[PDB]
RNA sequence: AUUUCACUCAUAUUAAAUAAAAUAACUCCAAGUGGGCCAUUUUUGGUAAGCAGAACUGGCGAUGAGGGAUGCUCCUAACGC
RNA sequence: CCUAUUAGCUGGUUAUUUUCGAAAGAUCUCUCAGGAUCGCUGGAGUUGAUUAAUAUAAUUUUACCAGGUAGAGAUAAUGAU
RNA sequence: AUUUUAAAAUUAUUUGAAUUUUUCUUCUUAUAAUUUAAGUUGUUUCUAUACAGUACUUUCUUAACCCACUCGUCUUGAAAC
């Protein structure tokens, strides 16, 4: 037989009763597809820091472990 | 029954009275930053990078800059929770917003109060001040413009 | 005092004015006198009327007075002639009626009621303006012409009105509505 | 009537009770609510709230795990509401005082090799009340099979969750929806 | 192995005096400000001038409608108003952003400003607060100053007298004063209502807006 | 604590003066106040009211103002109607 | 109506009966919720059958005790008095259906010299 | 752009107000449901309909109580004894 | 006898109290008396909060955006007249 | 059985001060008490100087005032012709 095609009704109360959830908003975001040849420098910018933080690191330790 | 990408932007994709034609060479020039907050407001005079009908004066943070695109984040309600989405335009299509141009102004006085009031040690309130209800103001008024006024007739 | 017999109606006297903008340092300020219930009620109603008359509402103006006026002589009868403009269900009319009693505030009792009476016109219809005071001489409707006459007398054919306690219900005998 | 939210009563979520009738676990759970609540420990607290987690939510911890954590604190306990399980890619053990629920036989043995010592939270309780020079620990409570095919579902974009499968062959869910040769991929 | 009931009590008697000098200064303040409006008006009066006295800062609110049948945006503003029941009153310091969520719920409220008579009145006879850890409350009729001196002491409002100072003058700590209270329940009108339907504005009898001074006798029958 | 019956704050005289460490002095004022004998206020009630003259003077000097403002509005449109008569 | 004896309160008297077991014979008094569609007594109708309801319960402190101010304890031996000879005066007896006439008398014999009331004294004699 | 060092930007009322805001957030397993209808306001087809089709909110449904004589949906008001 | 064949359909579906509490939208479907899936709901559990504050909000304020509905117009355009 | 405490008030003494200048003026110094603190206590009768009644408790049967439609089910909607 004939039935309803269409309607909104309720939908609104159904979307608040849990509340319109937001996003997480989380700190960091993937860089997966985001400006290559920069992102890439980047990583490359974050090996030279680190190397040279583990080296200065493994200088101090070794000095003061004899 | 038709659903198309444009299907009912016959008014908001239409140029202003006056206002037809492409896009200042000044608008090329304008300077985006990754974070910042920028208005999708559409320009029908560049189709390409043209975003969907839902996101025209809509605000949101730049994720993602190209050569001559953008990647902003926007937030859209769909039905019980709201979600981002990653809208790409081109910079035709894009426009530095001024949501927080009061709060970076407020930031700025206020550091410069704060500086000089520190230095003479004054406690000073920084908040903003939602202004409600006026004091007592003794007024003078010379009776020559206080005018008695009574309901009009009907005519 | 008979609360009974009292109504609700005062007349305010009220002053207004726009706050000062820019654009003119001090506004023309708008006094006004209204009857209504309560301060409050005339408040609305100046603020509704500075809203109609000129294009200033509360949201942009301040209140520089609001007293109630009291009659000088609440004990004299006086003649008061009222014009009047209200909105029937098919138009509006200017009505000049006249009343005469002690008050200004009773005489506009009176007027709402018989307003409400003859012309089933709810007092949210009635506009008042112009209530004053008349001489003898000029009074224009006969039936208040009729009450100045030199000596005026009358009989006192009225039911009598007697309290709860002796309004009993079963009579020993017909009373008489002649009595007098 | 009032307009409240859920009829004015504040709902908790959560367990509430032990749920194992353990007697010595009743026993440990009444002295350590008894520890929480006497003195003012978020250390007491926090382990009285462990000692009542299910099964899933006090994993085993490992040797290796145990010992890299406790590497910068060699003087102090380590103190986990789960069990001790041997690595055998561990390839030394050093001088660990640790406190736990239970300890594999292997993981005991070891310990007692090493020269530290296994304790229960009975003695926990005993020599150090209130938590002093004592870390808390616990293992992957993430890290189990079950969690693998939770999240979203297999079959929505960028879906790490495994699917339920009777076998992982060449046939078995890999044709149609998880590759782009078949309609679409994932 | 004593001291602490000694140093106690001379705490107790060193805060008794402290709120007595606060409240007579306090009563002293109530008079001058009386005092002062008066011979303003009669200085303004002499002269050819208006005197517009302030706006009193501070509104008492009564809910007027049931629960049923209220649009989200009336919920909303009557939860974050605090008016949950039928006949609930709170007090709500004034601004643009208060006078507008009281303008949308309007036509279920009755409010007015509320005079210190009637303030001390509900804080005396109806007044209850808000005593145990946070978001754990348990409504505590008043009876004494000392679950108002532990949560209110620290603002230095250590007394039901602090607290009516506060809310009838919209003080510094007014909004802790008002949150710490609890919302009051009032009962129904002596002599009832004219007409929760129609506004105390229109000409015929009603009840809902902004009675002004009016409030105190409204909430006076209802206390 | 066990709850017991909430006194009365305000005509409890124990817990109001608990309550209130001053309601006791500003009460006793109030008592001595009303207390004041009738025959100095017989002979200075004329003394107080005759100080009044110069506001009654004033006062009926604004409402004079008032009506006379209302009666020339009054005149003023009653004119502009018989001009607009014909 | 609210019966009260002392600080006894008994909140409802005349035990609540099954909806329409009146006018049924199949359908026995003892209480049933009726789960129904349209069924009057489940939608509250005024008039017809009030439901029982947690409000009705008996001050706890008075709960469980009989109109002498005691619990009532069921023994079938002379050896349940044991623990009541502790509690003779918050505690009655009553002696179970089932026991003979021999153990009935030692029974009620242990209970006086307990000074322990008895329920049912007079039982079988 | 990232990283490391500095200095310091109200917090003693809280970078506007108000908030029985953590009664939150998240995860897992699962039920029923997927014929709706009505009222105000807006609105399409129709001469119209207690007709057919939509929008918002509130209800009825799933819900009794006081009132409208009477009445699933109106008004007040939602329910332990 | 296979066979207690099958039935998206009709009927029925058995103690109490207490607590929480819907949907009659949506997408796909040889689909329109059905189903799967989302939404709404319960139970379980963790992380949090328990610090009148932060997260948070069918609310407002302040600042800044976007709109072409009501209205208005026909001498501004188009189409009428 | 280690807050029906402490204080608060009141009474009777007492110290000093203030002041609206006092038979309820206030503020403390000490003592002893009381309750207005610190949710009802007292007196007199009766039941009754009984061992089950004409009283008291209770079950049942009848009235009387007010109210009350047939349950289960499908259904938007069942007391349903």
């Amino acid at each position: 037989a004939k039935s309803k095609n269409h309607t909104n009704h309720n939908q609104n109360r159904k979307a608040h009763k849990n509340g319109i959830k937001k996003p997480k908003k989380h700190k960091f975001m993937s860089r997966k597809g985001l400006d290559p040849n920069f992102f890439r420098n980047q990583k490359y910018c974050l090996k030279g820091i680190q190397k040279k933080k583990k080296e200065l690191k493994l200088k101090a330790k070794q000095e003061k472990n004899n | 029954k038709s659903r198309g990408k444009r299907s009912g932007t016959r008014y908001k994709f239409s140029k202003k009275f006056r206002k037809h034609g492409e896009c200042t060479a000044n608008k090329y020039l304008e300077k985006l930053n990754y974070g910042d907050y920028v208005d999708i407001v559409c320009d029908s005079t560049q189709q390409k990078g043209m975003p969907f009908n839902y996101y025209h004066g809509k605000t949101g943070k730049i994720f993602h800059i190209t050569k001559r695109g953008v990647g902003v984040l926007v937030n859209k309600r769909v039905k019980h929770r709201i979600e981002q989405k990653k809208v790409c335009v081109r910079i035709e299509h894009v426009r530095k917003s001024r949501c927080n141009e009061d709060f970076l102004l407020r930031k700025i006085k206020n550091a410069e109060l704060i500086k000089e009031a520190k230095l003479k040690n004054e406690h000073i309130n920084i908040k903003r001040k939602t202004e409600g209800p006026k004091p007592a103001a003794m007024i003078k008024v010379p009776p020559s413009k206080i005018i008695t006024i009574e309901p009009l007739p009907f005519y | 005092i008979d609360n009974s017999l009292n109504t609700n109606i005062h007349q305010y006297h009220i002053v207004g004015r726009a706050i000062p903008t820019a654009k003119d340092k001090n506004p023309n300020v708008y006094r006004m006198c209204i009857f209504a219930k309560n301060d409050t009620n005339a408040k609305s109603r100046f603020w509704y009327f500075m809203k109609k008359i000129n294009k200033l509402k509360k949201s942009n103006g301040e209140l520089l007075a609001c007293e109630q006026i009291k009659e000088r002589f609440p004990l004299r009868v006086k003649n008061y002639g009222v014009l009047l403009r209200y909105d029937s269900r098919t138009g509006t009319h200017n009505m000049y009626k006249e009343f005469r009693d002690t008050t200004k505030e009773g005489a506009i009792a009176q007027l709402y009621s018989e307003m409400a009476g003859r012309h089933r016109a709810r007092a949210s219809s009635i506009n008042i303006i112009r209530i004053s005071e008349i001489s003898s001489s000029l009074v224009r409707r006969p039936h208040i012409k009729q009450l100045l006459k030199r000596r005026l007398r009358f009989p006192a054919l009225h039911l009598p009105t007697l309290q709860k306690e002796y309004r009993k219900k079963f009579a020993s005998k017909r009373p008489s509505t002649y009595r007098m | 009537g009032i307009a409240l939210k859920n009829v004015g009563r504040i709902k908790k979520h959560g367990r509430k009770h032990l749920v194992s009738k353990n007697p010595y676990l009743r026993l440990l759970v009444k002295l350590y609510n008894f520890l929480a609540r006497r003195t003012n420990a978020n250390f007491n607290k926090i382990i009285a709230k462990r000692l009542i987690m299910p099964k899933r939510y006090r994993p085993p911890l490992s040797l290796s795990k145990l010992q890299y954590h406790m590497a910068n604190h060699p003087n102090d306990i380590a103190v986990v509401v789960g069990s001790i399980t041997d690595d055998k890619r561990l390839f030394s053990l050093k001088q660990l005082k640790v406190c736990a629920l239970r300890f594999t036989e292997t993981a005991r043995k070891r310990i007692e090799d090493a020269g530290g010592e296994c304790l229960t939270f009975d003695q926990l309780a005993l020599k150090y009340p209130t938590g002093k020079k004592c870390v808390l620990l616990r293992g992957p409570t993430k890290a189990r099979t079950a969690e693998k095919h939770f999240g979203k579902a297999p079959g929505k974009p960028k879906s790490k969750a495994r699917p339920y499968v009777r076998s992982k062959g060449r046939k078995f869910e890999k044709a149609r929806g998880r590759r782009k040769s078949r309609a679409y991929k994932k | 192995a004593a001291k602490k009931i000694k140093t106690l009590k001379l705490i107790n008697k060193k805060k008794r005096n402290d709120l007595r000098q606060r409240t007579l200064r306090y009563e002293e303040e109530y008079e001058s400000e009386r005092k002062k409006i008066i011979e303003l008006k009669r200085e303004a009066r002499k002269n050819n001038c208006f005197y517009r006295e302030a706006e009193k800062k501070v509104v008492f609110v009564i809910r007027l409608k049931g629960v049923n049948k209220l649009p989200p945006k009336v919920r909303s503003v009557f939860r974050l108003l605090r008016l949950l029941q039928v006949h609930n009153g709170v007090f709500v310091k004034v601004n643009k952003a208060t006078k507008e969520m009281l303008k949308i719920v309007e036509p279920y409220v009755t409010y007015g400003y509320p005079t210190l008579s009637t303030v001390r009145k509900l804080l005396y006879k109806r007044g209850y607060v808000r005593v145990g850890k946070v978001r754990r409350y348990a409504r505590k009729k008043i009876q004494d100053n000392a679950d108002i001196s532990k949560h209110l002491g620290k603002y230095n409002v250590h007394g039901i007298e602090d607290m009516v100072y506060q809310l009838y003058t919209c003080g510094p700590v007014f909004k802790k004063v008002n949150n710490f209270l609890w919302a009051f329940k009032l009962k129904p009108p002596r002599k009832g209502f004219k007409a929760k339907r129609h506004a105390f504005n229109e000409p015929r009898p009603g009840d809902w807006g902004n009675r002004e001074a009016h409030i105190n006798e409204l909430i006076n029958r209802m206390i | 604590k066990k709850r017991l019956q909430n006194k009365n704050s305000l005509t409890n005289f124990a817990v109001r003066c608990r309550l209130n460490p001053a309601y006791k002095l500003l009460r006793s004022l109030a008592v001595l106040r009303m207390r004041k004998s009738i025959l100095e206020k017989s002979k200075n009630k004329k003394e107080k009211r005759v100080q009044k003259q110069i506001q009654k003077k004033e006062l009926q000097k604004i409402n004079h103002d008032y009506y006379k403002g209302v009666a020339k509005a009054v005149k003023k449109k009653k004119k502009r109607e018989e001009k607009k008569a014909k | 109506a609210v019966k009260k004896v002392g600080k006894i309160i008994k909140k409802r008297t005349k035990k609540f009966t099954r909806f329409q077991s009146n006018r049924f014979m199949r359908v026995k008094p003892a209480w049933r919720k009726p789960r129904g569609i349209d069924c009057r007594v489940r939608r509250r109708y005024k008039g017809t059958n009030l439901m029982p309801s947690i409000g009705y319960g008996s001050n706890k402190k008075t709960k469980f005790l009989l109109p002498n101010n005691k619990y009532k304890y069921v023994v079938k031996n002379v050896k349940e008095m044991e623990p009541l000879i502790m509690n003779h005066t918050k505690y009655c007896v009553q002696i179970a259906h089932n026991v003979s006439s021999k153990k009935r008398k030692q029974i009620i014999e242990r209970a006086k010299q307990m000074n322990v009331s008895v329920i049912n004294a007079k039982a079988r004699l």
